[PDB]
């Protein structure tokens, strides 16, 4: 019976 | 401060230093907040000049302020990554890996994880044009402290993204090939770096018990406990995210978890201020009551049943509805005497009161868990007393009410009670 921080950025300035 | 035109004239003419100040401003457009024109600059054409860009190895600025202005377009929409990707992007960045210009391969580490951020078809790509083994390479020092932090932030970042998405999940040779490093960073002490580790891990244990195995293998469960018990959010949540999924394992994986010590910590995590701690610290419950009885019976010694009576009583319905599931699935593995304590601990009372959700499946499985308890009772003699308990807490009005509920699940179950048992 077991039941089973931010894809893409952008460098911003700087 | 330029416009889209000008940066066109000046990356189109014929003068490698008026397509350096162009392309730096265009770099600087794409830099600020407030809608960066990343449309606008595909649709001059922009981005197979910039690619070509990265390959000047006699022009350094070209090649960091072309990596910079890609790496943003491709931090986009998918077709935005789509864009950079088509222009023949990610052989040119593998290529800067090796760059003497820390500033630039940093750049293009930062390039790559936006890229295989977008998806596992893009992931996949990234990895079949060789970016693992120069970005391994990168990190092959000694000691990882003497790497500038920002430096090693963004290669952990970037690797964790390699191990991230399902459909597929990545190869595993890259999965082999990876872990050695990411056990290290790991052990590392910058908090940023253990967050993003640490969600890596959980990417590669949220899968089949094949793929929990290959990670449990390289000895990382006690360092995961460890983490389970830092002050910081953003460590504890991926932590904690891993420990529950190596939980949804084989018993021996399990058993791995419950030897490191993780129980001691859940006295906090089902009562952690963060609602999603409590709920995924439940679910990871759940999943060790699902266990057999002897590690229902850590979870007993552990004293973490009037914890889990505590969640059923008050937290947020999600969490309650798995604080549900793990009392079903107690109940059905555990002893006669395991479940006997269960019902001393007080779990009978917020059982029925659950009963008054108006959510179909928190019904069954509560339903569920009382027949078996009903089941424990008989067993014993007992169905009378335990009979009476659920009457004087108010829990009969509940299982007869649900004889009026037009899910045939629900009312089965009910009638099946109301006769069996009262």
């Amino acid at each position: 019976l077991k039941r089973k921080l931010k894809l893409k950025r952008a460098r911003l300035a700087d | 401060n330029w416009s889209v035109e000008d940066i066109v004239k000046g990356i189109n003419s014929n003068n490698l230093e008026s397509q350096l100040q162009a392309t730096q401003a265009a770099r600087k457009l794409l830099s600020r907040e407030k809608q960066p024109p990343i449309d606008n600059i595909i649709r001059a054409g922009l981005i197979p000049k910039f690619v070509s860009f990265l390959g000047k190895t006699d022009c350094s600025p070209i090649q960091f302020e072309s990596a910079w202005a890609l790496t943003n377009i491709a931090s986009g929409t998918s077709e935005q990554t789509k864009a950079v990707v088509d222009g023949g992007a990610i052989p040119a960045f593998i290529s800067l890996l090796a760059s003497p210009h820390a500033h630039i391969s940093e750049q293009a580490v930062w390039a790559l994880g936006n890229i295989a951020g977008d998806g596992s078809a893009f992931r996949d790509l990234v990895i079949k044009h060789g970016a693992i083994d120069p970005l391994l390479a990168l990190l092959a020092v000694p000691d990882l402290s003497t790497l500038a932090c920002g430096y090693l932030r963004n290669l952990t970042w970037t690797l964790s993204n390699l191990c991230r998405n399902k459909n597929p999940a990545p190869p595993l040779d890259a999965v082999e090939q990876i872990l050695p490093t990411l056990v290290r960073l790991l052990h590392h002490n910058d908090p940023e770096v253990l967050a993003d580790s640490c969600w890596a891990i959980s990417y590669l244990t949220d899968g089949p018990n094949e793929r929990i195995e290959m990670v449990v293998k390289k000895g990382v469960v006690p360092q995961l406990v460890k983490l389970l018990g830092a002050t910081e959010l953003p460590i504890v949540t991926p932590a904690l995210r891993a420990i529950g999924n190596i939980v949804t394992g084989t018993d021996e994986q399990t058993q791995k978890v419950i030897d490191a010590g993780a129980l001691a910590v859940f006295p906090s995590l089902l009562t952690n201020p963060k609602t999603n701690i409590q709920k995924e610290a439940t679910w990871t419950m759940s999943n060790i009551t699902a266990g057999r009885q002897d590690q229902i019976q850590q979870v007993v010694n552990h004293g973490l049943v009037p914890f889990l009576v505590g969640v059923l009583s008050k937290a947020d319905f999600k969490t309650q509805k798995e604080a549900a599931w793990a009392i079903t699935n107690y109940t059905s593995g555990g002893t006669v005497e395991q479940i006997v304590y269960l019902v001393h601990c007080g779990i009978i009372e917020p059982l029925m009161n659950l009963l008054s959700a108006k959510d179909t499946k928190i019904i069954q499985v509560i339903l569920d868990a009382i027949s078996n308890i009903f089941q424990a009772a008989e067993k014993l003699g007992e169905t009378e007393k335990l009979s009476i308990m659920i009457e004087e807490c108010g829990g009969l009005d509940k299982i007869e009410a649900l004889q009026r509920h037009e899910n045939e699940s629900v009312y089965k179950a009910s009638l099946n009670l109301i006769e069996k048992y009262f």
